[PDB]
């Protein structure tokens, strides 16, 4: 199995934690949701090869300009994420996330992911978006904003429900052996 | 670790931990408080851990038993001694304040209702300033460490050895040399995630929020100095580069 580094990046509301826990431990936590993620060493086969794929996640550094780029060193894949439920996260994404992660990671490969798509359809997010002039961001939206800044592939899933999470780090995994 | 420790941490939650019995004689709120004091202690046992690794298992294996050109072990692990006091110290205080709180007759039903003041203790005065001078250093430190450790698994023969016999374990997965030196950065920008959720928590005692509050300032304060005092190390930097910053 040949090793290969992950690193998910992201706005604070944008659900990176929980994907990490959620796929880290097959399930979403049904009694205690943790605060926080340490690292995780999945044992990942797609299409026939081996990986070892050690997943990191950045939050709790978005403050902080000078720590959070020691987390990048010899990444192999970047999940960019941002939240359904809220369109400013995906606003985020073009001029401040996406300069800072070619910078750092050149040449590596990025794929957009759209987390909690479960909330696209759920009555008090739309209530209370609508009060904003705002809706939960559209697939054409998150597909075009993928397209525009240079990302690999687009792709959703949902924490809460499991869905996608599985398709989301088998690409990734794909994507860091290229 | 420690076996005592472990094992009462070894549950995933404070509710999974307490003997069901307990658990029921208290309300939500108080459950979903403790539930988040007990990750904050459970994660800084295991910060600890990743410490003891970087000084028991690498450093003090490649001095005992490794050729290595002088500076070069404290170049892959820097400031893990006072790293290793400062948390170890910590991480008593914690437990302490566990167990002062458990039941006579039991080794696993307590509540910590009063958090915050070890809090405000560890994040101000000289442990905090012990604490923003290790971390601006070791974090300045981070990137040479990891091209030191790159350039000596490359092109020497017994440290590639050390190194994939000492990791072999199942245990060692998410704690080779690279992995812990990232850990322990990403150690500090942790706590306020966890306090913020803590506070969310305790309004119950106007003193406790008090507290939880003052300690959350603090905590973002030592933060924000940190980053403000990195610049990263390069093995061979000329002058001219860092004054041309
Ligand atoms: C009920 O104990 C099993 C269990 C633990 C958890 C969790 N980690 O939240 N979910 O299910
Ligand atoms: C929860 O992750 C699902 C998953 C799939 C795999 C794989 N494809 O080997 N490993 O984990
Ligand atoms: C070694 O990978 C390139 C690199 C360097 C850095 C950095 N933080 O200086 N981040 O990524």
């Amino acid at each position: 199995a040949i090793r290969k580094k992950l690193v998910i990046v992201g706005d604070g509301a944008c659900g990176k934690t929980c994907l990490l826990i959620v796929f880290s431990k097959d399930q979403f936590p049904e009694v205690y949701v943790p605060t926080v993620f340490e690292n995780y060493v999945a044992d990942i086969e797609v299409d026939g090869k081996q990986v070892e794929l050690a997943l990191w996640d950045t939050a709790g550094q978005e403050d902080y300009d000078r720590l959070r780029p020691l987390s990048y060193p010899d990444t192999d894949v970047i999940l960019m994420c941002f939240s359904i439920d809220s369109p400013d996260s995906l606003e985020n994404i073009p001029e401040k996330w996406t300069p800072e992660v070619k910078h750092f990671c050149p040449n590596v490969p990025i794929i957009l992911v759209g987390n909690k798509k479960d909330l696209r359809n759920d009555e008090h997010t739309r209530r209370e978006l609508a009060k904003m002039k705002q809706e939960p961001v559209k697939p054409e939206e998150g597909r075009d904003m993928a397209n525009r800044i240079g990302a690999f592939g687009y792709m959703e899933c949902s924490a809460k429900t499991k869905d996608g999470v599985r398709e989301v780090f088998e690409m990734a995994t794909r994507a860091a052996l290229q | 670790s420690m076996e005592m420790d472990e094992k009462d941490f070894a549950a995933d939650s404070w509710s999974l931990a307490v003997d069901s019995s307990f658990l029921q004689q208290h309300k939500k709120e108080v459950m979903k408080q403790q539930d988040v004091i007990y990750e904050l202690i459970q994660t800084e046992l295991h910060h600890v851990r990743t410490l003891k690794i970087m000084t028991r298992l690498f450093r003090t294996g490649m001095l005992e038993e490794l050729h290595l050109e002088p500076g070069v072990v404290q170049g892959l692990f820097p400031c893990v001694d006072e790293l290793s006091d400062i948390h170890t110290r910590f991480l008593s205080q914690l437990l302490e304040r566990r167990r002062q709180a458990l039941c006579p007759g039991s080794t696993r039903n307590f509540v910590i209702h009063r958090l915050g003041d070890l809090l405000i203790s560890q994040f101000s005065g000289p442990s905090a300033e012990q604490m923003c001078k290790t971390y601006s250093e070791f974090c300045s430190r981070h990137s040479k460490a990891l091209k030191l450790y790159k350039e000596l698994y490359a092109r020497d023969k017994r440290f590639q050895q050390f190194i994939r016999k000492v990791t072999r374990p199942a245990v060692l997965k998410r704690h080779g040399v690279q992995e812990c030196i990232l850990l322990v950065t990403q150690r500090i920008t942790k706590y306020p995630l966890l306090i913020s959720r803590i506070l969310q928590h305790s309004h119950g005692i106007e003193e406790e929020r008090q507290d939880l509050t003052t300690a959350l300032g603090l905590v973002k304060e030592l933060l924000s100095n940190v980053d403000e005092g990195i610049y990263q190390l390069e093995k061979g930097a000329r002058l001219q580069e860092i004054y041309n910053r």
